[PDB]
């Protein structure tokens, strides 16, 4: 029943729409144009035909390391523990794994979000860091770095 | 989820 789908000029603003509601930090235009010129690194979910979750990532150049960074990837709540954000994040893997030149896969957490750390520690990603005051006009404001290694 |  899930199905992810390419990111295009066409849907564009059902993503914008469901990271509106999802995370509650918002997203500059200039992120919403770079979604689209990465490719498979942005998807859209869809649970029965309806767009209910999407993932976005961006290649990142820090620590002398290419590291694959999560932007986003998030589910609608009433449609959630059915197997959606398992199935981007897989697909995320897949990608990474056929690439072959990716260190790591990182990504940024509030330390409240039990449900985001559960998620990706049954994945094999940990929990490398705590960022103080890394969110700025929301609470927690300090976020956990979550990394796994490939 | 970027703070940017
Ligand atoms: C984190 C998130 C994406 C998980 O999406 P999801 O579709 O519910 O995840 P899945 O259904 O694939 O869950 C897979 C496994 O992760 C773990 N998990 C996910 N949510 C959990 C929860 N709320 N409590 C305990 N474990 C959880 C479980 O082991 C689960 O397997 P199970 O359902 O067989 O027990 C979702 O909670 C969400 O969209 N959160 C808001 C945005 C966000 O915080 N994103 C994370 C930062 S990128």
């Amino acid at each position: 029943r899930i199905e992810l789908g390419d990111v295009t000029p066409h849907n564009i603003k059902q993503l914008k729409r469901l990271n509106q509601v999802i995370f509650p930090v918002s997203y500059n235009d200039k992120f919403y144009k770079d979604v689209l010129e990465v490719g498979e690194l942005a998807k859209l979910a869809y649970f029965n035909d309806i767009a209910v979750g999407a993932v976005c990532c961006r290649v990142d150049h820090s620590q002398n390391q290419k590291r694959l960074y999560i932007m986003t990837l998030g589910c609608l709540a009433p449609y959630r523990r059915l197997g959606i954000g398992t199935k981007m994040l897989n697909h995320v893997l897949n990608i990474c794994e056929k690439d072959g030149t990716f260190d790591n896969i990182y990504l940024h957490v509030q330390i409240s979000n039990e449900s985001a750390i559960d998620f990706y520690r049954k994945f094999g990603f940990e929990i490398i860091e705590t960022k103080k005051n890394y969110y700025k006009r929301i609470e927690p404001a300090d976020a956990h770095v979550l990394q796994k290694n490939l | 989820m970027l703070g940017p």
